[PDB]
């Protein structure tokens, strides 16, 4: 028997595996003029990584005030419910220059990869961005008078980007495989060097779509200088002295524009999630066939999508030239039946009505609202784990109700039920 | 607490006054639909622009609506809140003014016109005074 919080591995207690329309899920909430934004959550081995940016004013265009990068532990709060406790917090000096952080756990530390820019978000100012990456290492259990043990910068000697001009982390969390860490990343490729056959664009059954739409939707607009390609940044700790990050591109199997992504281990194998930021609006997740080169075995899911805008709203499947959507990941909790848990936004074109759902490729077995309808919600990050062999999920949800003073993320704890009736 | 009344973006809409267009006054939390109706079809690209671009009837941006499908109903919904599926930072701030225009001449050959068009000739423009009156 194993007590405490631990990775979703081995043989957990079985979970309810048929469709139920009644509420059997019970979300538990865990612990002026400001908006807290750009959130990150990672849960690995009883520890977690967290980050956010505090802004004065709007969440989009407010003045960046404080960046928090913290780690902690996930524990039994005594009553058989997980809760989170911060142990080590770091606030870098210039909050407006830190972008797109990504955290991966390895035994004593979380390693957090960020992008540094003096021109804003590299995605929105790609051509003016000078690629610059930062690495901060944080001990999950800090020690007094331990030198560089608690907090450490790591200087990156070399970046191996292949044919790409620029690369940077793109997504909340990555994994370790032995002593090698992988971060979700994105590569910047000039359109003139992009190798693509326009005849792979699936325009049959879409009379208004044209063969060029897929290639044109590989960048943030039709005439972007770059296209964005998802992948991984690889950091092999076993090497001596050398901090080298190499980019590993994702395969062109069900290719979509590079978007924030997550690679995680569930029941012992790597799983991948890529946000749907263009015309292919059905959820993109699946088991990883190969890590290098990165290849994802995408599920053929017909139940989960994301809100969009006019051109590619929720449930759009026909190739259009669009760049819109939300990041709402899902976490594989049973490979034998391929059931995952995650939060989706139950709206066609608006960021509202968050719903926690447990689902299969072609059906949602059970779900529950996290708030009321017309409650505003955005990015959601889900990680599920074991608490004395019961599957639990923790979801970070960007959420607020109209009229709130403070826009803040919330943490939700959901126990996955064992029996369905 | 409300869903505002939908705006049909076609020339026969009488709520676009001559020379003035439509003025709205939506409040924080409202929802709005801008619909390009189903079908002789009118073709538009509809944009959100600044005060100066609306007064001179010019565009220079990614459209909010791309009405080039005579077969289908195209819809755009806004909730006047901080969060959005827009990746360019679409937000609506109370006591701020937002302008929606189209520079198309209505024909398929004029979808991408960048001056004049149906904004200065039909006053097919929306003025949203967010969180006012
Ligand atoms: C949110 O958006 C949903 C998706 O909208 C659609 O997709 C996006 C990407 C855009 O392309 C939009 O323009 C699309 O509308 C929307 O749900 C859609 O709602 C449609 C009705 O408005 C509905 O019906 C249409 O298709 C059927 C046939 O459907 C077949 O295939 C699916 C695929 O699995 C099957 O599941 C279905 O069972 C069907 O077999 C048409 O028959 C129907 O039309 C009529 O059919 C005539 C043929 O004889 C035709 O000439 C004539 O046009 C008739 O009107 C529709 O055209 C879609 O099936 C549905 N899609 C999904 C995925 O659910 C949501 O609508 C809800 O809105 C409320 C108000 C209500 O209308 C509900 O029906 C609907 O679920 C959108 N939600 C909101 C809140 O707006
Ligand atoms: C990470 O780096 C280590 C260090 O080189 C790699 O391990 C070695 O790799 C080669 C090829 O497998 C062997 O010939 C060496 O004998 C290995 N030595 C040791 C001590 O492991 C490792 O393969 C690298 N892993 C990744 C994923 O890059
Ligand atoms: C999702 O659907 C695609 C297409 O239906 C599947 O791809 C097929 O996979 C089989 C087995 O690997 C191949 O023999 C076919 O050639 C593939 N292409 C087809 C049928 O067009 C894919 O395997 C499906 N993925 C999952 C997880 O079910
Ligand atoms: C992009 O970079 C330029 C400097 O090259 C800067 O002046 C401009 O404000 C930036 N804009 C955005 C949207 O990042
Ligand atoms: C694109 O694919 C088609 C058929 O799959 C092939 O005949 C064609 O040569 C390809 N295009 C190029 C430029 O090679
Ligand atoms: C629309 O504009 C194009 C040029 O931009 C012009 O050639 C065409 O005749 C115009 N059509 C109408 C109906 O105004």
């Amino acid at each position: 028997i194993s007590q405490g919080v631990s990775d979703l591995v081995g043989l957990p207690n079985q979970i309810c595996l048929q469709k139920t329309t009644s509420t059997i899920l019970k979300p538990r909430l865990i612990s002026e003029g400001v908006c807290i934004t750009d959130p990150l959550l990672a849960v690995d081995n009883g520890f977690f990584a967290y980050s956010h940016l505090e802004k004065i004013g709007s969440c989009t265009r407010g003045i960046a005030k404080q960046r928090i990068i913290g780690v902690g532990e996930v524990l039994d709060r005594g009553d058989k419910v997980p809760s989170m406790f911060m142990t080590n917090v770091w606030t870098p000096p210039n909050p407006s220059t830190i972008h797109h952080c990504s955290s991966t756990y390895h035994e004593d530390f979380y390693y957090t990869l960020c992008a540094v820019s003096h021109v804003g978000d590299p995605i929105l100012n790609s051509t003016s961005w000078t690629e610059s990456l930062s690495l901060i290492r944080l001990a999950v259990r800090p020690k007094s008078d331990s030198g560089d043990y608690n907090q450490k910068y790591i200087a990156i000697t070399k970046v191996e980007r292949g044919k790409y001009d620029k690369v940077m982390p793109y997504g909340p969390s990555g994994i370790k495989q032995g002593d090698t860490l992988y971060f979700p990343a994105v590569g910047f490729l000039p359109r003139t060097e992009f190798q693509y056959n326009d005849s792979n664009c699936p325009i049959i059954h879409c009379k208004y779509s044209k063969a060029e739409n897929c290639r044109l939707s590989m960048g943030v607009n039709s005439k972007s200088h770059y296209i964005l390609r998802s992948g991984l940044l690889k950091y092999n700790l076993s090497l001596g002295g050398d901090i080298i990050l190499q980019f590993i591109e994702i395969a062109d199997n069900r290719l979509t524009i590079g978007s924030p992504s997550k690679i995680y281990n569930s029941l012992g194998q790597p799983v991948f999630y890529q946000a749907s930021y263009s015309w292919d609006t059905m959820i993109k997740l699946g088991d990883v066939d190969t890590v290098d080169p990165l290849r994802v075995q995408w599920r053929n899911n017909s139940v989960i999508s994301r809100p969009g805008q006019s051109q590619c709203p929720r449930f759009n499947v026909c190739p259009e030239v669009c760049w819109e959507g939300t990041y709402n990941d899902a976490f594989l909790i049973d490979r034998l039946n391929w059931v995952s848990a995650g939060v989706y936004l139950n709206s066609n074109q608006t960021a509202e009505n968050p719903v926690f759902a447990v689902f299969k490729d072609n059906e949602i077995l059970y779900q529950v609202p996290l708030a009321e309808d017309d409650t505003n919600a955005q990015k959601t990050i889900t990680d599920c784990f074991l608490l004395e062999n019961v599957i639990w999920c923790i979801s970070l949800v960007e959420i607020y109700d109209t009229g709130d003073s403070v826009i803040r993320p919330k943490l939700f704890a959901v126990k996955i039920p064992a029996q369905c009736s | 607490s409300i869903v505002l009344e939908p705006i049909y973006w076609n020339s026969s809409n009488s709520k676009f006054l001559p020379g003035q267009g439509l003025v709205l006054y939506p409040q924080i939390g409202d929802k709005l639909d801008i619909i390009c109706p189903k079908v002789q079809y009118e073709y538009y690209k509809v944009y959100m622009v600044d005060k100066d671009q609306a007064d001179r009837c010019t565009i220079k941006n990614t459209p909010l609506l791309n009405c080039a499908k005579p077969d289908q109903d195209i819809k755009f919904t806004i909730k006047f809140q901080e969060f959005s599926p827009n990746l360019w930072g679409l937000e609506f701030q109370k006591n701020k003014d937002y302008y929606i225009i189209s520079t198309s001449n209505g024909s398929l050959e004029g979808l991408d016109n960048q001056e004049g068009g149906v904004c200065q000739t039909r006053a097919m423009k929306i003025l949203m005074k967010v969180g006012q009156d």
